[PDB]
């Protein structure tokens, strides 16, 4: 299961 | 038997010939089993190992889901990028990210990661302990105020140790015949004259899973750590592994040279000796 | 963030005269990601070539394995030639046996 990720 | 899964994603600019180029490939242990490429035609998640072929429609939508997003989130990361070095729009960067928990026999939570690197070098990570993140340099500092600020620590924590892990087992379970197995190493030795006065012996380690594996060659018992070719351990190409390690021997002296080997797939650690 | 690439030429299985195989070709360690790789069969570069998914080491560092599936002789010629910003000119390795 591919990760949630965030803007850096 | 402790486990891993891991997923690795790059992204490469390419000023003037399009968008980023995007590549991002999951991993149980060292076994591949999806993969998804922004130049490919089928535009998907795909699988690349046979097991995670059982997984419903439902999977691949969502798990297409999110790669796609998180590699838009990459291009909006490259170009940020740029804006806080103050970098040319010309030349090629590349943005990488890796992800995963590990488990050990019992299945239970030992370790969790997500860090990215800029350019090859580290730019950010989440600590060990799940709650905070380090940075490697000024513009990093800028995206970990924004990430407590968001308090984006709380989902990676409870997901790392929720949700990634859970996904661990039921692939274990799943790809049981494969994963879960290990493949011992078929080992031999080579002997190579190359004078009249020196001869190479070579240690060999073949159709090994998983990758990890100690060579180690002694004399008389002691070890040899500094005179010692080594090559990177290689995959043979059909889901194996192969290592080798090499010693220059004065000729007639073989005999004084013993290969250890080390690989969780035996029983007992091994002495070859020519 | 510069890194030359380790190449490795070498077979799937010990090679076997008139026995089909796969010659591979790992290269690793490297940086970025931009890599030629061609493998040759008397120095004419083989055509249909293929390869792994990109993806890197812990530290970040990239690897690739491209292979062909090959039945060699006692008389034929294999290599890897390698490319990259690192490289001042492509490298060519030849395929030993034996290495």
């Amino acid at each position: 299961r591919f990760p949630l990720t965030f803007g850096w | 038997g402790s486990h891993s899964m891991r997923y690795f994603s790059t992204s490469v600019s390419r000023p003037g010939r399009g968008e980023p180029r995007f590549i991002a490939v999951g991993y149980v242990d060292d076994t591949q089993f999806v993969r998804f490429d922004s130049d490919a035609a089928s535009q998907r998640m795909e699988p690349r190992a046979p097991w995670i072929e059982q997984e419903g429609p439902e999977y691949w939508d969502e798990e297409t889901g999110k790669v796609k997003a998180h590699s838009q989130t990459d291009r909006e990361n490259l170009r940020i990028a740029l804006r806080y070095y103050n970098q040319s729009e010309a030349g090629s960067h590349t943005l990488q990210m890796m992800f995963g928990c590990d488990v050990g026999s019992d299945g239970r939570f030992l370790r969790g990661y997500h860090q990215y690197a800029y350019d090859g070098k580290d730019y950010i990570a989440l600590k060990e302990d799940l709650r905070s993140w380090t940075a490697a340099d000024m513009a990093a500092q800028i995206t970990k105020r924004k990430w407590e600020a968001a308090h984006v620590a709380e989902q990676q924590r409870a997901y790392l140790e929720g949700t990634c892990v859970d996904g661990l087992r039921r692939y274990l379970e799943n790809g049981k015949e494969t994963l879960q197995r290990t493949d011992p190493p078929k080992t031999h030795m080579t002997h190579h004259p190359i004078s009249d006065h020196e001869a190479t012996l070579r240690c060999w380690a073949l159709g090994f899973y998983p990758a990890e594996i100690t060579l180690t060659w002694q004399r008389d018992g002691e070890d040899q750590t500094q005179d010692t070719e080594l090559v990177e351990t290689r995959p043979a190409g059909d889901g194996t592994f192969q290592k080798w390690a090499a010693v220059v021997v004065p000729s007639g002296e073989e005999q004084r040279y013993t290969c250890h080997v080390q690989h969780e797939g035996l029983p007992k650690p091994l002495t070859l000796r020519w | 963030i510069q890194r030359t690439p380790k190449i490795q030429v070498y077979s799937r299985h010990p090679a076997e005269n008139g026995k089909s195989n796969f010659l591979n070709c790992y290269v690793s360690g490297f940086h970025p990601s931009d890599i030629e790789v061609d493998l040759l069969k008397n120095g004419e570069r083989i055509e249909k070539v293929e390869h792994s998914d990109l993806s890197f080491s812990k530290d970040w560092s990239f690897y690739l394995l491209y292979y062909t599936e090959f039945t060699p002789t006692e008389k034929d010629e294999y290599a890897c030639r390698v490319n990259h910003v690192t490289l001042s000119q492509p490298k060519i390795v030849k395929w030993d046996r034996d290495m």
